[PDB]
């Protein structure tokens, strides 16, 4: 009776698994050896395609800020969202991967 | 009242044309290096690491 309200869930944050995986891999006793995803001034690409890269993290990025990928191609933080950063790429997006 | 053409040339004022335009005046010219300077996790300005 009391579990009828939980039989299908409701949540925002389409990248739900990325926030859980930043909270469960430190619960492993072996991966507390600074096995930390950098999220303050760094970020990981979630999606990339047709000149738009969605980037997890980058919690200290400014709106309109020129960011740089590890490939060397630079981008611009255009959409600062609640759980990711939308980046328009200033080059060819074929050298950007997920992660 | 109209003098001439040749003495009309002698009553113009020549303006000094300056070679070496000198746009380095009041310019500070910060040193932009080759490698792309980025921010690491502690916030310091570091170059890009050698991985892609």
């Amino acid at each position: 009776k009391a579990l009828d309200e939980l039989r299908k869930p409701k949540f925002s944050s389409k990248y739900l698994i990325q926030h859980v995986s930043q909270k469960l891999i430190p619960a492993v006793k072996e991966w507390e050896k600074s096995y930390q995803p950098p999220v303050i001034h760094l970020g990981r690409v979630l999606s990339v395609g047709d000149g738009i890269a969605r980037v997890y993290g980058l919690k200290s990025v400014q709106a309109g800020e020129l960011v740089c990928f590890d490939s060397g191609v630079k981008g611009m933080a255009l959409n600062l969202q609640a759980d990711h950063v939308g980046v328009v790429v200033f080059g060819n997006d074929s050298v950007i991967h997920q992660g | 009242d109209i003098p001439s053409l040749d003495k009309l040339v002698s009553e113009i004022k020549e303006v000094v044309i300056e070679e070496d335009d000198g746009l380095e005046e009041d310019f500070k010219a910060e040193a932009l290096s080759s490698e792309t300077v980025v921010l690491n996790e502690e916030g310091k300005s570091v170059p890009l690491p050698k991985k892609n």
